[PDB]
RNA sequence: GGUGGUGCAUGGUUGUCGUCAGCUCGUGUCGUGAGAUGUUGGGUUAAGUCCCGCAACGAGCGCAACCCUUAAGCUUAGUUG
RNA sequence: CGAAGGCGACUUUCUGGUCUGUAACUGACGCUGAUGUGCGAAAGCGUGGGGAUCAAACAGGAUUAGAUACCCUGGUAGUCCACGCCGUAAACGAUGAGUGCUAAGUGUUAGGGGGUUUCCGCCCCUUAGUGCUGCAGCUAACGCAUUAAGCACUCCGCCUGG
RNA sequence: UUGGGCGUAAAGCGCGCGUAGGCGGUUUUUUAAGUCUGAUGUGAAAGCCCACGGCUCAACCGUGGAGGGUCAUUGGAAACU
């Protein structure tokens, strides 16, 4: 089930000769709660296109997250352009701590035991980029030790 | 078959590129001397990618793969057009028309557009039209089959690609790069082999290098159909 | 917007005539009669959505013939309701016998179906998005391509009159022979009046 | 009863720019966005009127006659003309 | 070519310094660079050649609706240079200085390398550079990308609302 | 510091040269100084780890080690300084 997430309504006024117009775009996060985790926005004007065609355009690319299941395995970060994010693995028994686009990503992969420091920018888009490009470079255990060629147990 | 064999293969010209600074920078695995400025293959590795595809066009189309093909430039127009009708597959001659392929339930009606207006002057009810409508009826009709003209009995998607040359179509790889269509092009120097998943560096100028290879190549998914 | 009336552009080019009789002499007096007994033939019909209505003279046969969009209000039972408007035929004038009726199925595809219709519902002044969102995309769900209806006259409680129209498609609006039927409507609101000029099409 | 006042409460409603020919939408694509492509380069024209070539295709409004008529014809009835 | 301000008919004097090539030798003898010392463009404080030309300031004629303004010259120091400086410029490549590494093409300045040769010219290796286009990376983008604002190290200095 | 910038936003004087200072190429051997460990003493009373006791709950006071795992008395190890 691909879980959704709206982020904001929007109204774009392009000053002209003639007039303005009432484009109502959009920007949202889905996600899946497996660990394979997506984002999407559109140049729209319905409100449900505003999800649809994002909910199209987050289905052009899902990203894979490796979850070492219970939380999200390493202290990790993120970037891109001005912003940045930050999480670190903590308890389950604490309640989700986080934010807009901090929170959105990490919590629609089902994890639930991590930390925010957003970091950077407060402009959503590379925010949630940042939340996402950071956690598309995350790793596993047992696919690096094969990458480097020990084994998996071989590692603590 | 399955290779060019090695006195047609040096004597026809599929041992050949051209000159650095129309070059590549990467086809350094496909760079085997400068024969006064044109480059050279290595000649068993351009098989062995070619063969393996040969026999990954064979399995494709064992689950009914329509591995497209393009041939776009003018040297093209009667090489991948003279061998996808010798390979039984769907090609294309004509340019990239912006949504053939990413935009494809609107571009794919320009084929459906040239089914349904030869639906209308195929059979009745084609008569009681203005005849200045039937000038650009037929004006509809001559510019939608010189670029769908393949893509006529390919009603279905695209599963696999086969290209001419990147560097007149580098929109095909792009596409090919964005929708995950597995590529195969005959390129020249200048023109990059990253995107692209088997490579031929064939010189642009050998139809030879079209007759014994792609005709042949989706001759493996017309035989490799059963 | 300083332009005419659409429904003006096609009298006699593409319409057919809504008055086909023959007056010729004596053209005053039987005129006034004719518009002494209109100003209360609307007004009896309670908002009826009537789209228009084509009188008839021949030979001192005035026959009315009013559509009321609503129907069954002006029958009755079996002549119960049409014989106070034939005793008002025998009552104002002499004669004007004969009174009739129609009824309209697809019940917002003609022009002044939906204008006296979408005026009245503006006195309530309630969803003027969601009742002309059930009236415009159904109505393309009822056979249409281009259809243009504006809400004018003061919405909101404003002291200022706002258009807000609705309008896509193909519109060839003024080609000779495509019968246009276009509206207006004085739907006050004790600050302002609506007037709504309506567009649909087949 | 108001021509007593108030276009600026307003319905309208016309004239103007103005023969001015320009004006809008859906799918692509590209942009972090503010936003751009379909109307354009070559040749041909009275005006989104052409064809080639163009990342475009689809959808339009006005767009010419269509309506009335000049005149150039045929056909009808010869009617008081 | 000069660190920079800069450097222009030349012949000569005294030289600086650049660079290549062979690389012989000492065995890192280095970089930043607070202090300090210099240069320090133009104008200004003054002298002697200066008022030939130019020219602040001043003058004249009219235009223009408006003057002596845009037009014009005459003309003062200041100009030119030598003799004292002052210590200031968009002195900006708006990029502090030294070292490693990552796509190219393209001319050009000096030295070494040649193949043919040329009747002194064609092609090509290299060094140091002078330039022009142009990946990955970069930034907010411009634009940079071997004459980095890319990827690393060392030092100084500076900055944190107007 | 962890965890900021100095081309156009605020961040290179006009450039230098240079005194101090800081920081410096490459490859071997000594110390154990700096590094990092091991035997203890071992770091403060309300404040400070963990668990009880006293408070009607509690507010508010003691207990038991933890105990320093940082400092000293002590043994050492040389790549790197």
């Amino acid at each position: 089930e691909f879980e959704e997430r709206v982020v904001t309504i929007n109204r774009v006024a392009k000053v002209v000769k003639g007039g303005r117009r009432f484009r109502f775009t959009a920007l949202v996060v889905v996600g899946d709660k497996n660990g394979r985790v997506g984002f999407g926005t559109g140049k729209a004007q319905e409100v449900p296109e505003a999800i649809k065609k994002a909910v199209e355009a987050a289905k052009k690319d899902l990203v894979v997250v490796p979850r070492v299941e219970g939380t999200t395995p390493h202290t990790i970060t993120g970037r891109y352009g001005s912003g940045s994010v930050f999480m670190k693995p903590a308890a389950p028994g604490t309640g989700v701590i986080a934010g807009g686009p901090v929170r959105a990503v990490l919590e629609l992969a089902g994890i639930t035991d991590i930390l925010s420091k957003s970091l950077g920018s407060n402009t959503p888009i590379n925010m949630v980029r940042a939340t996402i490009d950071g956690l598309q470079n995350l790793k596993n255990a047992e696919d690096v030790a094969k990458l480097r060629g020990k084994t998996v147990e071989e590692l603590y | 078959m399955a290779v060019i064999s090695m006195k047609q293969l040096l004597e026809a010209g599929v041992h050949f590129g051209h000159q650095t600074r129309r070059w590549n920078p990467k086809m350094k695995k496909y760079i085997f001397t400068e024969r006064n400025g044109i480059y050279i293959i290595d000649l068993q590795k351009t098989v062995k990618k070619v063969d393996e595809a040969y026999n990954f066009l064979k399995q494709v189309s064992e689950d009914g793969g329509q591995v497209l093909f393009v041939g776009t430039k003018k040297q093209a127009q009667e090489s991948v057009k003279s061998e996808a009708e010798r390979a039984g597959q769907f090609y294309i001659n004509q340019r990239w028309l912006g949504g053939l392929l990413t935009n494809y339930k609107t571009i794919s009606k320009r084929i459906k557009r040239i089914s349904e207006i030869e639906k209308m002057e195929e059979d009745g009810l084609f008569e009681v039209l203005p005849k200045k409508e039937v000038v650009e009826l037929k004006k509809e009709y001559d510019r939608l089959i010189k670029f769908l003209g393949g893509i006529r009995d390919m009603k279905s998607m695209p599963q696999a690609l086969f290209v001419v040359d990147p560097r007149k179509e580098r929109n095909a790889i792009a596409e090919a790069r964005k929708l995950n269509i597995p590529i195969v092009g005959i390129v020249d120097t200048n023109c990059d082999p990253d995107e692209i998943d088997y490579v031929i560096p064939a010189n642009d100028d050998a139809i030879r290098a079209v007759k014994l290879l792609t005709a042949k190549m989706a001759d493996a998914i017309l035989e490799g159909q059963q | 917007g300083q332009k005419i009336n659409p429904i003006g552009l096609r009298v006699g080019i593409i319409r057919d005539w809504e008055a086909k009789w023959y007056a010729e002499k004596d053209f005053a007096s039987l005129l006034h009669e004719d518009l002494k007994i209109r100003k209360f033939i609307d007004n009896e019909l309670k908002e009826a959505s009537v789209s228009h209505v084509e009188i008839e003279r021949a030979a001192n046969r005035i026959n009315i013939a009013i559509h009321t969009g609503k129907p069954g209000m002006v029958i009755g039972k079996g002549g119960s309701e049409i014989e106070k408007l034939r005793n008002k035929l025998n009552a104002l004038t002499d004669k004007k016998v004969h009174i009739n009726v129609i009824e309209i199925k697809k019940v917002d595809l003609d022009a002044r179906l939906v204008a006296e219709n979408i005026a009245r519902q503006l006195e309530n002044r309630a969803s003027f998005r969601r009742v002309q969102k059930q009236a415009i995309t159904r109505a393309m769900k009822l056979g249409a391509k281009g259809i243009k209806t504006q809400v004018s006259g003061r919405l909101g409680g404003a002291d200022i009159a706002r258009a807000e129209q609705y309008s896509e498609g193909t519109v060839p609006l003024h080609t000779l022979r495509a019968d246009i039927d276009y509206a207006h409507a004085e739907a006050d609101t004790t600050y302002g009046k609506l007037g709504v000029k309506v567009w649909i099409y087949r």
